[PDB]
């Protein structure tokens, strides 16, 4: 382990014709990457590089705010002849696999440990009814409460699990800056696992799904409109952005090539034709001797 | 109170900001760190690992045939074996590589690359190849007459079953772009060609037709900038818990 | 790191660490392979 | 230092002649769990010679159309010897694994095997939303067969499989491969009957072939796995 | 009293067969909790724990903002033929027993001393009339004034007890951040008492209710809409959240098991069936030898 | 004025924030502290106190019968007496305990527990029991043949009327979850069983049928994290001043 | 140190032979009120021998279906001797209490009593919204009877009643219990006729029983309470 | 600019707050104090009469 | 604790105090019971 502020420099070289020295020849069967340096592989000069490597760090690779949730729900009167349930709220079943870009950057590494900064951005619209008139959006109050594993799940807008006596909750308005807070590293293990080659339960039944981690029970995020229902119908879209910090990564993975189909597992259906086809990840070319982008003069 | 004026940029949510935030769980005690092998500190450590590439990316090979290349006992001499484009951004052999996949998250790249070719014939099979990197500016070399003039390495099969060619950083600008126009000056890297040097010779008992496996990686002087959402993976709707 | 809050995990992005050990992925061999020599 | 190698653990001793080197996963050697990282408070049992030894699994024939095989650890050894017995009588376990792959062929034969140790390898099945069943995943020492070695049965790429610790068996210069794997878990210990840390996958990159007198040569591939620094906690009845 | 930054460590032990030493045997008749250490009760190893205990402190157990009040009232014209009273306000009769979660966490200890941070979150809605049109919520001004014991209680929105010449009052808008302030420890005694086994008056009549503390006369909270009535009817819901700070707790209680029925006393009716039934706090199982969650293979 | 930008998270009300606030009563003089016995500084001090548990939680026992357990003079040997699940989160004997009630405010728990069983027979009644904690992974032991293999303590009645068994922290992970799925790996703790070792022997003058009282508590190495609203008590409307 | 004990206060002296130990509530011993914590400015009266002595209350029979009994302090002693007289002539009071519970049974008898001192014990009645009346709460030395010892008549649980200072009378090894209680109030003094600091509750956890010759044995339970460090302020006429 | 977050209690008017305010008359010169008999410093001085 | 205001009770959450005395609830006995010995 050595400190690399800038990439390696290049030193000047001369003619090299020596017996028993073969830098260009390598034995990749040993599993070791070829160590042939450019300096004595070819005829080089002296080059000094000031190019920084800070942006290539995992700190900057992952510590960048990415969308992980987007729920849209109706804010209206949901009462009926006998309903008594407002249902102006949503639950998320906390996870980080619904958005493919952030999911792929999670799964570039086997193990990740980080404290995450969470930003909530709400947006409002009016539903287009037969007779609707818009001249402004109300400044509604929204409560986002984290419900940990095994705690009560609110069943309605008017439910009394929204007291948040112990459950952390954040109150914010539409016109206020988007809500922001920080979740510490909250895994029962020493790191989050993007893959779990096993089962989360002791059972041998088909109910226990393969690949479920008995450490990914992150809990739930219950978001509600604090204001009661309005005379006219609205729609609220909440976007939750996740930003890792204080990141350590372990055992880099093979990058995902096929589109994700669900969040429970890493199954894939493949695309109809290349690229990223079942039998064809890279698109076809004419032959191995044709150049697809030939510069012809 | 303290005199204060809200500058432009207040009340904004920038996804690349670096500020402290209110802790949601006060006085929380995280799990103590446990030593786990294979800790990664920089993305540049993974682009330096070997990674096979799809040289045989033709509409006749299905799966693993695309990671391995036909090599033939020739009835002629000086014949071209295969070509390798160096357009990481566009659809080519170098995209589905560790170097390629990681660098496609970034927009600018710099530094020399390396290619290792491993011969997978029989122990009694002998042969000589020449692998040439040609700097951009003209057309791809078709004859060894023009290919020998650019950068090249002569590979002789033996106890060492793999050869390494360094593609040096030959560029006017400090960095190069992963531009969709692979034909532009800022994006074009050069050409890679393989020519038979003498022949591929195998005895009667040995299989006449052998294979080369090609691999690409970066060197210590490799750099990346302007990381971006990769076009590798896409999404049309929120991923459900169903099919 | 400024960390205006009580908890240390509430701080900003961690101070830059440029330590690099590519060998663990590039030369993970018990017997070190010396450069410029037949590695067998 | 040379191409020869001897691995002597317990009563077992494997000598190899056309070897390359020893690949230590991520440049580490398996070790016993230290006190500062221990979680369980009762003493773990550490049977050195009875468990830290080479177990030879049942061989597979290398065919011209072979796609590849995979063994999940410690599932492959969960049914064998003192390692299996201690797994059955104990709840928690921790051990590294030294894997040795044998493949013998003549100098007239050609072929290349990639032996890759994938950590935390979640198998993803193709053309279905249903997750893999217990029968398909937990296969024991009898092993598994790759549907899509091109995708590693994960949706990933075999081309990018070189991040994981790996060996090549190239018939020109190799007949045996050796990979040493330390503990791979976010936790100090785990449950063996429900989770696998490592997956050893042998994928034929180049098909086995011979010329005019060596076609259809029956060439087996043998797997020998040796647990190292095995600890067990939570003594109870067998399950 | 010793400082406990992290939980106790474990030391390694050997075979123990000694006469006259019986760590596993205890005499709980003495009222003392069993002191049998795990180290010499079973065969243990050396374990060093870095697990922090900060979140288990009473400081963090109680110092967490919890809802204690929620009043909703109509903001409209309440005048009639002869009313002359606007009545666009509410009184609370200050207490901390209307919400069950915060009440239970109060009553986990006999005595509590703390200074409380109070947050007021208002929300607006339009009443759904026969002909109502909504295109925005007004930014109303609200005055919340604490009226101590024996002081005047305002009788209307236009009343003149809202001068607040001595009574502390806070003015805040709907669109502004929720109001926040701090009440010091204001008990005539050295601590708040969650239970009072006695009567608050010298009388022997039935009017003096048992369990009323002659130190819990906290006063009243009078909240008003400063703006006069609007042409159209609104509804205002005010939520008051209470956060203890600088907390000392004395004489921990037995946790409450039965649902509360009122705020005047700790009477209970019990739930119809187990769990938390009058005769059955924990739900039934088959027998004492059956396991309700058996893992069957 | 001072340059200023409002970051995201401004104008928000977080119920777990830690900030100073404007004092409503300026220069107020609080009552001086008076020493009161039994001051509590941590929640961990109360989980360490003994607390009886409802072992007899069957639909035949009403009230106090549920805190006490039948013990019989046996006409057979090696018979199981009673079982104790260790699912604090779900409805079991360990929920209505100081340890259980307090830990059910939290989500993650760690550390070894202790159980004390007190014999409440007659002075002339003798007997031998074996109490076994079995780590999870399989089914509950039904015969002493399988129960003896796990952790166990043999209790002989005498001058000391109570026994203590330590349930050690045997877990792969650092912490365990109070998950509604008690059957999962992260939530399951293990099993507790009681078997008669030899017999329960009482003279003719003494009552033949005796009782055990079970109690549970935590040790010095007990830890809790992620405190939550407990499902112990509920509410459907604001509590009035009436019935 | 042994199972024997002698408590000698004033003219009273109780000797117990099958005892366990002395339980001091919260590890404290009652003491006189210091100057820094005093509120009343006139001198309090401190009659040591006349008030700090054992008062024996009227006994209860232990039945097989007994639910339990409770005595509220200082209500139990407000009508007895110099303690009661000083309570009647004074407004403010302050004293700790040493409680001793007697229960004698033969070695053939079985049964267990939990003697718990609950501070600030608010009785909550069940199936009604009306608060408990003065007659039901203030019962004097004649004591009270538990409707629901399972719930401690509070809505709480008897299982969790071990936070409070407590003793067990187990007939195998005990016949007497001793608990020492200091001052329990948020104020230095209080009014005795309207507030009780402590509630001593004796709950039979295991019913009294005997075999074939010891059934229906009349076994009384006796309560002896000794005030300690009693101070009185605010001299006036009796009420 | 300086990083800043508006806490709850911002934009509120508390009648018991203690903060400096903008002077409406800049550089105003008040009348010098003249000794007046019977100065009161505490309300407790008058309850003792 | 930062306490921007004049009154001390207006400060934030008090500085952490980890002093623990479980004995007052776990061993509230006048005669100390020594571990590993018959406690009678
Ligand atoms: C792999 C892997 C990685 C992880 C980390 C997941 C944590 C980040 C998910 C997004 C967090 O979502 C939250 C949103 C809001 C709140 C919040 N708490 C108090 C009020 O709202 C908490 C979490 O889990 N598995
Ligand atoms: C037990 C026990 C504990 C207590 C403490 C009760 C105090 C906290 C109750 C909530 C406070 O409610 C207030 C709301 C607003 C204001 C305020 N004062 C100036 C303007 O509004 C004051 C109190 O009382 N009994």
């Amino acid at each position: 382990g050595e400190i690399v502020k800038t990439v390696a420099n290049t030193v000047e070289s001369e003619i090299k014709a020596e017996l028993g020295v073969i830098p260009s020849l390598n034995a990749v069967e040993t599993g070791a990457t070829s160590n042939t340096e450019p300096e004595e592989a070819i005829q080089t000069r002296t080059v000094i590089n000031m190019h920084g490597t800070a942006e290539c760090l995992v700190e900057n690779f992952l510590g960048r705010s990415a969308l992980v949730c987007m729920r849209s729900f109706e804010y209206k009167n949901h009462s009926t002849s006998t309903s008594s349930i407002q249902k102006n709220f949503f639950i998320w079943t906390l996870n980080t696999r619904e958005l493919v870009q952030i999911r792929r950057k999670m799964e570039l590494f086997t193990y990740l440990r980080f404290d995450t900064e969470i930003t909530i951005v709400p947006t409002l619209r009016l539903f287009s009814s037969s007779n609707v008139s818009f001249s402004g959006l109300p400044n509604l109050t929204l409560q986002a409460m984290y419900v940990p594993t095994g705690a009560r799940k609110p069943s309605s807008q008017d439910s009394f699990e929204w007291q948040s006596a112990c459950n952390p909750s954040v109150f914010f308005k539409i016109n206020d800056p988007p809500a922001r807070l920080t979740i510490p590293f909250m895994s029962i293990n020493s790191a989050y696992a993007n893959f779990y080659d096993g089962f989360a339960g002791f059972e041998k039944k088909a109910t226990v799904l393969y690949g479920i981690n008995p450490a990914n029970t992150m809990g739930n995020l219950c978001l509600r409109v604090v204001n009661s229902y309005q005379p006219v119908q609205y729609t609220l879209t909440v976007r939750v952005y996740m930003k890792p910090k204080h990141i350590k990564a372990w055992a880099p993975r093979a990058p995902r090539t096929m589109p994700y189909t669900n969040i429970l597992n890493n199954n894939y259906a493949g695309r109809s034709a290349a690229p990223n086809a079942p039998t064809a990840i890279v698109s076809h070319r004419s032959t191995i001797k044709t150049m697809p982008n030939d510069i012809n003069l | 109170g303290v005199p204060t004026c809200l500058l432009p940029g207040s009340n904004q949510f920038l996804t690349t900001d670096d500020h402290s935030s209110a802790p949601a769980f006060p006085d929380f005690s995280p799990t103590p760190e446990m030593h786990i092998p294979g800790q990664v500190h920089s993305m540049l450590e993974i682009v330096q690992i070997e990674s096979m590439m799809e040289i045989n990316n033709v509409n006749d090979a299905s799966g693993v045939e695309r990671l391995r290349v036909q090599i033939s006992a020739q009835s002629d001499m000086d014949q071209l074996l295969f070509n390798i484009p160096l357009d990481i951004q566009l659809e080519g052999p170098l995209r589905n590589t560790l170097l390629g996949n990681i660098s496609r998250y970034y927009t600018h790249w710099s530094g020399s690359l390396e290619m290792t070719f491993m011969f997978c014939g029989s122990f009694m099979t002998t042969g000589k190849l020449i692998i040439c990197y040609t700097p951009p500016g003209g057309s791809s070399p078709t004859d060894r007459m023009q290919a020998m003039l650019a950068t090249h390495v002569v590979w002789d099969f033996g106890l060492q079953s793999s050869i390494t060619i360094i593609i040096p950083w030959i560029s006017g600008s400090h960095y190069r772009m992963f531009n969709t126009d692979a034909k532009a000056i800022n994006a074009n890297v050069g050409y890679v060609t393989c020519f038979m040097q003498t022949n591929l010779v195998a005895p009667v008992g040995a299989a006449d037709q052998c294979y080369i496996v090609g691999m690409v990686a970066a060197k210590k002087d490799f750099n990346l900038r302007l990381m971006r959402d990769s076009p590798d993976i896409g999404q049309s709707a929120i991923l459900p818990e169903q099919a | 790191q400024i960390n205006f809050y009580k908890d240390s995990y509430a701080a900003s992005a961690s101070k830059q660490d440029f330590s690099q050990d590519p060998s663990k992925f590039t030369e993970p061999v018990a017997e070190a392979l010396k450069a410029g020599a037949p590695v067998l | 230092s040379d191409r020869v190698l001897q691995l002597k653990l317990g009563n077992s001793s494997i000598v190899t002649q056309e070897a390359a080197n020893i690949c230590c996963a991520y440049g580490e050697w398996p070790t016993y769990l230290p006190d500062n990282e221990a979680v369980a408070i009762d003493k773990p049992t550490q049977p050195e010679t009875s468990t830290d030894r080479f177990y030879t699994l049942k061989s597979k024939k290398w065919e011209s159309n072979s796609t590849g095989w995979w063994w999940k650890l410690p599932d492959a050894l969960n049914q064998i010897g003192m390692f299996g017995q201690n797994v059955q009588y104990h709840y928690l376990y921790r051990s590294g694994f030294l894997c040795h792959v044998q493949c013998n062929a003549t100098k007239f034969h050609q072929g290349t095997l990639l032996i890759v140790a994938i950590p935390e390898h979640q198998i993803g099945k193709k053309g279905t939303g249903t997750s893999a069943s217990f029968a398909e995943v937990m296969k024991g020492a009898e092993g598994g067969v790759f549907e899509q070695p091109y995708l590693l049965d994960d949706g990933t790429s075999l081309a990018c499989a070189l991040v994981y610790p790996h060996q090549w068996i190239n018939l020109r210069t190799n007949n045996s491969a050796t990979i040493v794997l330390p503990w791979m878990n976010s936790a100090p210990m785990d449950f063996a009957l429900r989770h696998n840390n490592w997956t050893l996958a042998v994928i034929p990159v180049c098909p086995l072939a011979g010329g005019t007198g060596n076609t259809n040569t029956y060439v087996p591939i043998t797997i020998s796995i040796a647990p190292m620094c095995a600890e067990y906690n939570g003594l109870r009845n067998a399950i």
